[PDB]
C-alpha cells in the first residue's frame, strides 16, 4: 500500500526540512531582535 | 458520434486506478 505511505513519507520529509528552515532564518532575527543573547547571526541546530 | 456500446464502462475503471495510484 505505497498510495497512503508515499502521502505520509512527504509529510515525514517536510518536518525535517521545515523544521532546519525555520530555525537557520528565525534564529538570525530573534537573538537580535526580541533577546540579547550573546549569539548574532549564527545558528545552533545540529541539523540531524 | 455518441452511439451506445458494451465495453466503455472501463473509462471507470480506468480513473478509479489512476485515482488510487
Amino acid at each position: 500500500p505505497y498510495y497512503l505511505v508515499k502521502e505520509s513519507l512527504k509529510a515525514g520529509i517536510s518536518i525535517c526540512e521545515q523544521w532546519v528552515i525555520v530555525c537557520n532564518h528565525l534564529t538570525g532575527q530573534v537573538w537580535q531582535r526580541y533577546v540579547p543573547h550573546p549569539w548574532k547571526n549564527e545558528k545552533y541546530f545540529p541539523e540531524t | 458520434t455518441e452511439f451506445t456500446e458494451q465495453g466503455p464502462r472501463e473509462a471507470e475503471d480506468l480513473d478509479c486506478l489512476a485515482a488510487e495510484v
